[PDB]
């Protein structure tokens, strides 16, 4: 069939770049010296909230896009990738009446088929979605500045917060409602409400720019950008285990063999492949 | 309601013990054992044992979320799964050919079960991991040591216990690796552990989960994973449940509330912390 597949900008998962002049996009070559597999994907321009979207074709590559590549020729299907028009993995937000937002409000209301993206599998999402078994098991760390002493979860500057010290998230993302309904975070939840981001490259940017002093993130991401960037380190190991799975409407007849595709490409290596091309090294 | 369940002795996700002076106490509970007469016989008795363990902890939470009374019992045909002649044998055979309703403990998701059983979302994360004595230098699993044995002079002495995922995994990724090891077979993770410590081994090829529960409590810590406490093949211990089962729905959604609630990371904390 023809799916329509939503993703997220979120490095090394998935990168956005304008197209060409053309309308195609510029050839690369990976860390290995092999060509980067390319895909044409359509999402709004300005980031700006509140504000009239114009959608635009990009090109979209990555870890998740390689996925993608490896999952249709397994399967033998065709595709149209498109990026979420709010900016956001999703979350259900009271209006008596509860939506979802982001990649989740766009696969149950029909306007995509799939999301490949680097979604973390939850109680609230499950309830409403088919998850594939995880492509990557990872989970919750802090990326601060070098130089900034935090030991991690348990400090009492992010315990027992104050203006002082600015900590936080991303707005309705898995790691907003993991705080919002779990009890012993509550008063971390109450700091990071004030302060919480709309999208992780805007955060990891702040975190740069000394403008928030923590960012309570994805490690698969914050130690890939560690890995990249010298001003910034991650505090800890991780302090809550998460992993991320291809999300499919209950109702898809894909559900089986996008599962035993993503079990047999841990087992042959080739999830080992895409983290040594896309997220290990340097 | 009242639902037939199997489960195998792997600590510290199942712990099996005798029933007290006269039944099952505090944080255990009953599971049974049938246990042959004699090997000229059919005939058996079902022994009253006791269970406990981080996989037992997760099935009474299972057990009162879900809303489900069980008889747990302990497989005696084979352990975890192994196709053998295209039949099913261990914990994933008893769900197969639906002698059990769910099957819960050690029990590694992989591609050839999963096309005969339905698995739960994965509640321990798992793999394969190396085991070595500290100090020994192994890069991974693509290792020369490893991949092409017969370059060393003397070569590398490896193995696994046979019959699980991780054998089944080296079977079809390294078949040279894979016939050269089977002389290094070792029967349990016991024994394994010590062939390592009095240098009868060099490697000990196995379950992430197990492995790195058995670094961490390891006297003196002279025994290491390689890498971080790397693992190959990343995958997860799940509820193995029969195809289609009106069960899968609500126990995904219980596991991940667990995660969500914080009673995983309470069940992480009692069970598998170790000192190194
Ligand atoms: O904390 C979890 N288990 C405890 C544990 C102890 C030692 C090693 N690994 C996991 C857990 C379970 C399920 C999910 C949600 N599902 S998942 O498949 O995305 C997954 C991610 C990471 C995991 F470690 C296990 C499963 C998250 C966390
Ligand atoms: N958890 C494994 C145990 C044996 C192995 O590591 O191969 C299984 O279910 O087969
Ligand atoms: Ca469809």
């Amino acid at each position: 069939t023809r799916l329509k597949i939503v993703t997220i900008h979120q490095e090394p998962f998935v990168y956005v770049k304008p197209t060409l002049s053309d309308g195609t996009c510029k050839e690369e070559f990976t860390v290995n010296g092999d060509p980067v597999k390319k895909v044409i994907c359509t999402g709004p321009n300005d980031t700006s909230p509140g504000s009239p979207r114009h959608t635009v074709p990009q090109c979209c590559y990555g870890f998740c896009i390689d996925l993608l590549i490896k999952l249709a020729r397994t399967m033998n299907f065709t595709y149209e990738v498109h990026l979420v028009a709010d900016g956001k993995f999703g979350t259900q937000e009271r209006v008596n009446k509860k939506e979802w937002n982001g990649m989740m409000g766009e696969l149950l209301s029909g306007q995509a088929d799939m999301i490949v993206a680097p979604l973390t599998i939850n109680n609230e999402r499950a309830q409403y979605i088919e998850f594939s078994k995880p492509f990557k098991y990872q989970g919750l760390t802090i990326l601060v500045k070098k130089g900034t002493r935090i030991t991690g979860i348990n400090d009492p500057r992010l315990r027992n917060p104050s203006d002082k010290f600015i900590y936080a998230t991303v707005k309705q993302s898995s790691v907003d409602i993991y705080f919002r309904r779990q009890v012993e975070l509550s008063t971390m939840y109450r700091h990071m409400e004030k302060h919480n981001y709309e999208s992780a490259a805007e955060a990891i940017q702040a975190v740069r720019d000394n403008k928030l002093h923590a960012f309570i993130w994805d490690s698969a991401v914050l130690e890939f950008e560690a890995s990249q960037k010298c001003d910034l380190v991650t505090t800890g190991e991780l302090f809550f285990r998460s992993g991320f799975g291809i999300g499919m409407r209950k109702d898809s007849p894909w559900k089986q063999n996008v599962s035993l595709s993503i079990l047999k490409s841990h087992e042959n290596g080739f999830m080992e492949d895409l983290d040594k091309t896309w997220v290990r090294y340097q | 309601n009242h639902l037939s369940i199997v489960t195998l002795e792997e600590a510290p996700f199942v712990i099996v013990e005798d029933i007290d002076p006269e039944t099952c106490v505090r944080n255990t509970v009953p599971c049974r054992k049938f246990v042959k007469i004699n090997n000229s016989t059919n005939e058996g008795m079902n022994v009253k044992k006791c269970c406990k363990g981080f996989c037992i902890d997760i099935l009474k939470k299972l057990s009162r979320t879900v809303k489900f009374t069980y008889d747990l019992y302990l497989v005696t045909n084979g352990k975890h799964g192994k196709k053998v002649n295209n039949v099913w044998n261990g914990m994933i055979g008893e769900v197969v050919y639906q002698r059990a309703v769910m099957a819960v403990g050690s029990l590694t998701i992989n591609e050839e079960r999963s096309e005969v059983v339905d698995f739960s979302v994965p509640f321990v994360e798992t793999g394969i991991s190396v085991m070595v004595s500290r100090g020994t230098q192994v890069t991974g699993l693509s290792d020369k040591k490893f991949q092409r044995p017969h370059d060393y002079s003397p070569p590398f002495r490896f193995g696994t216990v046979p019959n699980g995922s991780t054998e089944r995994n080296i079977r079809n990724n390294y078949p040279y690796m894979h016939q050269y090891m089977t002389k290094f077979n070792q029967k349990g993770v016991e024994d394994a552990l010590v062939s390592l410590k009095t240098g009868k081994l060099d490697a000990f090829i196995y379950d992430a989960a197990v492995l790195n529960y058995k670094a961490g409590r390891d006297e003196g810590c002279k025994l290491v994973t390689i890498g971080s406490g790397y693992i190959f093949a990343t995958t997860g211990y799940g509820i193995a449940l029969q195809k289609g089962s009106p069960w899968k729905r609500q126990i995904d959604l219980a596991l991940l509330q667990f995660v969500g609630d914080g009673e995983m990371e309470e069940l992480e904390t009692l069970w598998l912390t170790g000192i190194c």
